[PDB]
Parts: structure tokens; C-alpha cells; sequence
């Protein structure tokens, strides 16, 4: 993707994450855990459903048209009827091909974008209390139990509470 | 502590095409091209043993078609002739008009034919072992007094719909059959409106034996618009109408010849009805109804998930 | 069986709060969406809100955009709706409705598919927002081959009242009409019965009126006068 | 934020005939559109969703169609139990909206039988007088009541209501109440209800004289 998260600085996806598209994995004093992020998951899903809504269940009614198969050679007029239909099919076949190639490129880019947004949002939350390890992981420079990790995931983390502990750990020898 | 951000992945990914890459795996995709039909056409009217032409003439076995209305007339390959041997000089054009019109609404009319006998029947067109005929047609023959006077009859149209009159000319096998049936020799028919006409001279001769007959009937038609009128003129061999069919002003129907047996579906193809949830289809360029658009590709996968990155 | 049951509701003063429960029982695994729809007697339907998965909705109508809040408790399988800052026009029969979507949508089973249609409706709970309960006065509509007689049930609040005749022994020919709302804000309705003229003199007719909201119960004998 | 307008407000269709309904919608809408059959005293029941796809195990006589703006709902073979009200919803604007509602009717014209009731002595002792006019078992629904007190047309002091179509005979009935103070009621003599209805060749008046019987 153009943002460089998915198939980028995030080395691979998690097959064990089956309750969401994006999420958090942590390791602290109490153990190792995994939790999905619902808002970013839903944001991606809503955009994809928006595309589907434009494409699925919206066909157009046609009734009496022209003949498109012929049992006898006729020449001029039949050449014209055949050429008209062949022209139309090639133009629709082009539209369909480009639509899928374009939407797919965009779908892959929007899903990569949602991953990047979640990472950036988390980074800002942690302020000076953590450092980006470059693989989608943050090293958090303070004791962070399950409730602390939970507060980060649900956007209630107060960085000021830990800042002194974190700064001392980060900036030493 | 450590906090890692991530995304899901699946073991069973799907390959899709993008602008920059022919083959890229995503977690999920959906198909945009409908490639199959259930093989049935889900308003249909089954002609069964009557093709649309004997249906219109009212041959034996076709009575079930009386009053029928259709979007698509289903005509069967194993349909068979059950009446006097006939042909239609512009067969495909008459078949088109009947199919396109989309209904069999027949309006009986009284024709005051003079002197001549009506309701001639034939062994080639048996109904319950009794000699009969096309029930929309009226076979005129000479009187018991051996008379077939010039017929000269007029039907005026001041209804609000165009009328379709179907009529025919009989071709006897021999001069004897000609005189035995119509006295005069030769016969002759002229049917005309204000602006159009058809004139036919019978052609006497031996044709192959079909249901015991060497003669033939050739059928013709005349359309009579509102404010126009039709004149029938004969000195013999006329196979007269018993009335006319009503034509819809707007003709929106058609016919499909198939052996496939007859559900609810909006899109019809000659292969059968197809679902219309997908925007495109690969089944047939010929369609009727709310249909996906025909394209040449057999498959087109739309990604519905992120790039799949396992390990 | 996919029926749900709505509990709660009642009479509340404008400005107060009230939450209505919806016991989602049956086929619903409660990974599907649910919605609330209110209707006042004398008005049509109106969609109120919706819920999805966990906290994906967040979907409220503009009428209640800043007042109503929708809760979901999947552990006890009950849907809630906290109706705060209730106004006069909030008086309606709040229906809890199932939500179904075409299978092409709803990619992840839990989250919201932004195209839902309600299939299984609930029994509904009536919520009245006004200022006191009052039992009816019952007056005879006296008969004066076939005669009509009846009872006028007047000046009660809120709906409903029930009317029977001769303790339910008289059914043929009975018509109990919809109540009308008077300018005082109280309801009035009539119940009538047609009977043989010849029965007036031998047969007693009594209308039995029950107004459960005020636990009031009246039998009124209707006599020719 | 996307209004739905059904047409008409109420329609009368004989049982057996096809009843076509309208659901005109501002702004385009095609993917999602649901029809409902809310019988009186019951919750709405889903009939069709999307546009034409009908719900599970519902009769095939309920047909749906439409695209973008104009939508229709036709009931093929009509039954006497179809006297419900029908609605239509839409997607999406993240905010689904419902329709106004279309009332469906199901007989021979029938004039009302008209009865007038004086206030009871019991009511008068409480200080008010309700005079009631009953229009019983009529068809069609359209009916007009006028109240006169000593031949003076009353305005603003009556209320009326009308029953649902009766399942047993397909008729309607109507009750009108004229409310006066006790003092006013005792000041006048002749109380009359005048009824106009298609089944009556001339309007019918029922009346009484206060203090006579």
C-alpha cells in the first residue's frame, strides 16, 4: 500500500485475530494478550460496503432491442447490427476491467491507510512515554498492567501519570 | 512493556487484479460476473405442441392458447402440425408480428358471405375423429346449386386499435378438385385496404401427400388501422377469416424456441433466467429485463478485504 | 421463534428519564443488529435508533439526537434505550424491532451493515409523557324491532379502557369505538349494542368498564327511560 | 433527511381486485426498500425488502417494484383481512426514514342508522352535558355530522371518532359528542344531529326536546 504499513513496516498479518481487522498485541508484567480495534475495523468495512452498494443490486432494465444472432447472410444491415453490438460489448468489457482494477487498488490503499491511522493515533497517545521500534510495535517505558494497556486501547490513557517514570527509563545510561 | 499494532490475515486468500499488479492476494473478494443460469426461463406462455403460427390459426390442440398473454412465448421444437397442410410466404414475418404483439385476443365477426357454403372441413385436420379445420378460418365452397358468385365484402375499422386479419388461399391438386370445390376455374383473391393490397392467383398441381392431401393453403395477413377498412374480393379458393386479432399499440413481447421445461427471476436469457445481483454477466449478449451487463470476461474479482500477508 | 419482549414504559413528567428493555429471545444470536421504532396513536411509524455488535451505533434519529442513548447487554441478551430529557411529543408506543440485511453486506458478522430492514417486530411498550392519571365517568346511552343502547366512558387518562357487556355474556351487536382525545387532554369513548326492542323490559343490560391505569372498575346498568 | 411520501392517504378496493400503492421518495434510492403490513392493534410485519424480493413465507399476491424514486406495491388477490396500513422505508443517509402510510379498505353502499342520546341526569349533576349522536353501520366511510341547538349550528364544541372497518360486515360507525355546560344545556330546548351520507337521498335529522319523552 501507499502508506507502507500493511505488507510494509508491519511484517505480516495475524491469522489468530478473528474478531476484527485491526488490533493490538501487548506484552507486560501480567502476560501477553490480543484485542481487536472495532472503530478502525468498522471504518474499513463501511468504505468497502459503500463500494459494494454502488455495484451490487443496481442493474438496468432493457426490453426490446436489436437481433444479435442471424440464420442467414444479409450483408450491409447485418454487418451494422453486429458491429454495433460488438462495439458496445468491448466498451462495457473495458469499463468492467478498469472498474475492478481501480477499486481494488483503492481498497488495498484504504485498508493500509486505516492501519496507518491507528498506528499514528496510538503513537500520539503515548507522547514521550514510548518509542516506535519500527515494526508497528511500541516500547513502553513504564510498568503498564492490563488496565493500563486497556486504557491505551480505549483512549483514556493519561500520559502525565507515567511521564516521570518513562522519561527516567528512556533518558539514562 | 510492549504494544504491537497489527491486522488480520487468513489462510485461504484470493487473488485479485489491481492497477499496478496482475496478481495480488487479498483476504476476501466477491465475483462481479454472473456466469451461470439455472437453465429455466422463470409472463411465460408454453405453446406445448402448438408453435405460435398454428396457435394463431387455431389448429387442433391449440385451444389452450385462446386468450393467452405473454412477455415471452415459449415455442417447442417438438411442436407438430395437426391440420390441413399449409405454408406462409412470409413465414418469419408473420411469426415475428404475432410474437412481438404478445397476445391472442380474437374478436369474432359475422361475414355475410353470399350463396356459398361455409365451414368446409378436412380429414387432414381431424378433431376427435371428425373432419375439422382451423377454428379461426372459414373454408368457403360452392353452393349445392353449383354456384360460387363473386364475393365482395367490407369490414370498416372505427375501433381504437389496429386489426390483424389472417386469411388464406387454397391451392387444389387438380382441375377436378378446383371445380368440385369452387365451380369457377381459375379462382382468385384480392384483399385490400385504402393504401395496401394483396392479390393471389391459385396454383393448381400435385404436392407431396401430407395427412392425405396434395393441396396446400397459403396464409396471408392484412393489418387494418383505425379509420381504415378492409375489402375481401373472391371468385374462388378463399380461406376466409372469422374475425380479427387485436394488436396492442405498444408491442413489447417476443418468442423463445427451446425444449427446456418451465419460479421468479427478473433477468431472462435464451440460456434461462439468471440472478441479477452482479453488475456483469458472461451468459448471453441477448437479455430481457433487469439484467447485468454482458461482458467478455469470464471472471472479475472485486477485493472486499485488505491485502493478505501471512507467515 | 424470534420474538422479543418490551418491558418498562409508563407515565413520566416531561424532562425526566426512562429506559425501556427489550428481551431478545429466540433465533437471534445477538451478533445481528437491533433497532427501536416509536409510534404515537394517531401518527405513523418513525425509526428511532439502532445498535450493532458492540459500540458501532451511535445511530440516532435527529429528533432524539441529543436525548436518547442505546445500550446493549449481550451477556443477559437485552436491548436498552435510555430516553432522557423527554418532551411532550415523545409519547408513543416504542417498538423493539429485529434488523436483517442482504447477505452481500455485513462483511464482519458483528459490525453494522448500513442497510437494514426490520423483519420481526415486538409487542411494544406504551410510554406517555404528560402532566395525571384519572378514572372515567360512565354514563348511559339509553334506548328510546331493533334498539340501540350504550355507555359513554368519559374523561379518563391515559388509554386504554376495556368495555364489556353483561360481564361478557353479550357480544353480538356490540361496537366499542376508538376513544377521542378532548381539549382537556382526557379521553372519551362510546360502546354500543343493538338488541331486540322486545328485550327491553325483560333483559338487563350492564356495561362493565375497566380502566386499569387508575384501577377503576365501573358497572353501569343502562335502562330505557 | 430524506422524506418518503405515499399516495394516496387511503384507497378503497373491492375484495379480489388488485390494489396498487405508491411510495414516492425524494433523492435516489434503490438498494434498500421495505414494505410492511401493520394491522390495527398489531406490530408491523415485513412483506418485501430491497424492492421486489418478498419476505419469507408471505403470500405471492404481494408484489413489489420500483427504481430510484417511484416505487409501487400491488396486492394481487385481495382478502378481507388485508385492511391493514402499509408503509415503506429507505436507505440510507445513515438515517432510515419511514413512509406516511396507506390505509386499505375493502361493500354495498349502506346508509347510517342514526341515534341521538341526551345527557344523563348523572352527568348533568356534575355540571356538564354530553349529547351523543351515533351513526351506525354505514358505508362508505365519508359522513358528515352537524349539530344544531334550537336550530343554531354548533361550532367548536363537538368531537367525533370513527371505528375501523368492521370485519363482520365491512361497515363503519361514527360517534359524535356535543359538549355543553349544564347551564347552557338547560337554557335550550331542541337538540339535533343532522347526518349527510351517500346512502341517504337527503340528510337525516334526529333530535329531542330537553325535558320531553
Amino acid at each position: 500500500g501507499i502508506f507502507g504499513a500493511i505488507a510494509g513496516f508491519i511484517e505480516n498479518g495475524w491469522e489468530g485475530m478473528v474478531d476484527g481487522w485491526y488490533g493490538f498485541r501487548h506484552q507486560n508484567s501480567e502476560g501477553r494478550g490480543q484485542a481487536a480495534d472495532l472503530k478502525s475495523t468498522q471504518a474499513a468495512i463501511d468504505q468497502i460496503n459503500g463500494k459494494l452498494n454502488r455495484l451490487i443490486g443496481k442493474t438496468n432494465e432493457k426490453f426490446h432491442q436489436i437481433e444479435k444472432e442471424f440464420s442467414e447472410v444479409e450483408g450491409r444491415i447485418q454487418d451494422l447490427e453486429k458491429y454495433v453490438e460488438d462495439t458496445k460489448i468491448d466498451l462495457w468489457s473495458y469499463n468492467a476491467e478498469l472498474l475492478v482494477a481501480l477499486e481494488n487498488q483503492h481498497t488495498i490503499d484504504l485498508t493500509d491507510s486505516e492501519m496507518n491511522k491507528l498506528f499514528e493515533k496510538t503513537k500520539k497517545q503515548l507522547r514521550e512515554n514510548a518509542e516506535d521500534m519500527g515494526n508497528g510495535c511500541f516500547k513502553i517505558y513504564h510498568k503498564c498492567d492490563n488496565a493500563c494497556i486497556g486504557s491505551i486501547r480505549n483512549g483514556t490513557y493519561d500520559h502525565n501519570v507515567y511521564r516521570d517514570e518513562a522519561l527516567n527509563n528512556r533518558f539514562q545510561i | 512493556a510492549t504494544l504491537c499494532l497489527g491486522h488480520h490475515a487468513v489462510p485461504n486468500g484470493t487473488i485479485v487484479k489491481t492497477i499496478t499488479n496482475d496478481r495480488i492476494e487479498v483476504t476476501n473478494a466477491t465475483e462481479l460476473v454472473q456466469n451461470s443460469s439455472i437453465g429455466e426461463i422463470c409472463r411465460l406462455v408454453d405453446g406445448q405442441t402448438c408453435d405460435i403460427i398454428n396457435g394463431a390459426l387455431g389448429s387442433p390442440g391449440c385451444d389452450h392458447l385462446n386468450g393467452a398473454e405473454w412477455d415471452v412465448f415459449i415455442e417447442r421444437p417438438n411442436a407438430v402440425d395437426t391440420c390441413y397442410p399449409f405454408d406462409v410466404p412470409e413465414y418469419q414475418s408473420l411469426r415475428s408480428i404475432l410474437a412481438n404483439n404478445g397476445k391472442f385476443e380474437f374478436i369474432a365477426e359475422e361475414f355475410q358471405w353470399n350463396t356459398v357454403k361455409q365451414n368446409g372441413k378436412s380429414g387432414a385436420c381431424k378433431r376427435a375423429n371428425v373432419d375439422d379445420f382451423f377454428n379461426r378460418l372459414n373454408w368457403l365452397v360452392k353452393s349445392d346449386g353449383n354456384a360460387y358468385p363473386l364475393q365482395n365484402l367490407t369490414k370498416i375499422n372505427n375501433g381504437d386499435y389496429a386489426r390483424l386479419y389472417i386469411w388464406g388461399v387454397h391451392h387444389p391438386s387438380t382441375s377436378t378438385e378446383q371445380t368440385n370445390l369452387y365451380k369457377n376455374n381459375p379462382g382468385g383473391v384480392t384483399v385490400s385496404t385504402k393504401t395496401s393490397q394483396t392479390s393471389v392467383v391459385p396454383d393448381i398441381g400435385s404436392r407431396p401427400l401430407v395427412r392425405e392431401q396434395s393441396g396446400r393453403v397459403s396464409f396471408y395477413w392484412t393489418i387494418v388501422e383505425p379509420g381504415d377498412l378492409i375489402v375481401f374480393n373472391t371468385i374462388g379458393n378463399l380461406i376466409a377469416p372469422r374475425g380479427h386479432y387485436k394488436l396492442n399499440n405498444q408491442k413489447k413481447s417476443t418468442i423463445l424456441n427451446t425444449a427446456i421445461p418451465i419460479c421468479k427471476s427478473e433477468c431472462i436469457t435464451p440460456n434461462g433466467s439468471i440472478p441479477n445481483d452482479k453488475p456483469f454477466q458472461n451468459v448471453n449478449r441477448i437479455t430481457y429485463g433487469a439484467c447485468p451487463r454482458y461482458v467478455k470476461h469470464s471472471t472479475l474479482k472485486l477485493a472486499t478485504g485488505m491485502r493478505n500477508v501471512p507467515e | 421463534e424470534v420474538q422479543l419482549l418490551e418491558s418498562g414504559g409508563g407515565l413520566v413528567q416531561p424532562g425526566e428519564s426512562l429506559r425501556v428493555s427489550c428481551a431478545a429471545s429466540g433465533f437471534t444470536f445477538r451478533d445481528s443488529a437491533l433497532s427501536w421504532v416509536r409510534q404515537a396513536p394517531g401518527k405513523g411509524l418513525e425509526w428511532v435508533s439502532a445498535i450493532s455488535g458492540n459500540g458501532g451505533a451511535t445511530y440516532y434519529a435527529d429528533t432524539v439526537k441529543g436525548r436518547f442513548t442505546i445500550s446493549r447487554d449481550n451477556s443477559q441478551t437485552t436491548l436498552y434505550l435510555q430516553m432522557n430529557s423527554l418532551r411532550a411529543d415523545d409519547t408513543a408506543t416504542y417498538y423493539c424491532a429485529k434488523d436483517e440485511s442482504p447477505p452481500i453486506y455485513n462483511l464482519m458478522p458483528g459490525y453494522y451493515s448500513t442497510y437494514y430492514y426490520m423483519d420481526v417486530w415486538g409487542k411494544g411498550t406504551t410510554v406517555t409523557v404528560s402532566s395525571s392519571t384519572k378514572g372515567p365517568s360512565v354514563f348511559p346511552l339509553a334506548p328510546s324491532g331493533t334498539a340501540a343502547l350504550g355507555c359513554l366512558v368519559k374523561d379518563y387518562f391515559p388509554e386504554p379502557v376495556t368495555v364489556s357487556w353483561n360481564s361478557g355474556a353479550l357480544t353480538s351487536g356490540v361496537h366499542t369505538f376508538p376513544a377521542v382525545l378532548q381539549s382537556s387532554g382526557l379521553y372519551s369513548l362510546s360502546s354500543v349494542v343493538t338488541v331486540p326492542s322486545s328485550s327491553l323490559g325483560t333483559q338487563t343490560y350492564i356495561c362493565n368498564v375497566n380502566h386499569k391505569p387508575s384501577n377503576t372498575k365501573v358497572d353501569k346498568r343502562v335502562e330505557p327511560k | 433527511e430524506i422524506v418518503m411520501t405515499q399516495s394516496p392517504v387511503t384507497l378503497s378496493v373491492s375484495p379480489g381486485e388488485t390494489a396498487t400503492l405508491s411510495c414516492r421518495a425524494s433523492q435516489s434510492v434503490r438498494s434498500n426498500l421495505a414494505w410492511y403490513q401493520q394491522k390495527p392493534g398489531q406490530a408491523p410485519r415485513l412483506l418485501i425488502y430491497g424492492a421486489s424480493t418478498r419476505a419469507t413465507d408471505i403470500p405471492a399476491r404481494f408484489s413489489g417494484s420500483g427504481s430510484g424514486t417511484e416505487f409501487t406495491l400491488s396486492i394481487s388477490s385481495l382478502q378481507s383481512d388485508d385492511f391493514a396500513v402499509y408503509y415503506c422505508q429507505q436507505y440510507n443517509h445513515w438515517l432510515r426514514t419511514f413512509g406516511q402510510g396507506t390505509k386499505l379498505e375493502i361493500r354495498t353502499v349502506a346508509a347510517p342508522s342514526v341515534f341521538i342520546f341526551p345527557p344523563s341526569d348523572e352527568q348533568l349533576k356534575s355540571g356538564t352535558a354530553s349529547v351523543v349522536c351515533l351513526l351506525n353501520n354505514f358505508y362508505p366511510r365519508e359522513a358528515k355530522v352537524q349539530w344544531k341547538v334550537d336550530n343554531a349550528l354548533q361550532s367548536g364544541n363537538s368531537q367525533e371518532s370513527v371505528t375501523e372497518q368492521d370485519s363482520k360486515d365491512s361497515t363503519y360507525s361514527l360517534s359524535s359528542t356535543l359538549t355543553l355546560s349544564k347551564a347552557d344545556y338547560e337554557k335550550h330546548k331542541v337538540y339535533a344531529c343532522e347526518v349527510t351520507h351517500q346512502g341517504l337521498s337527503s340528510p337525516v335529522t334526529k333530535s329531542f326536546n330537553r325535558g320531553e319523552c
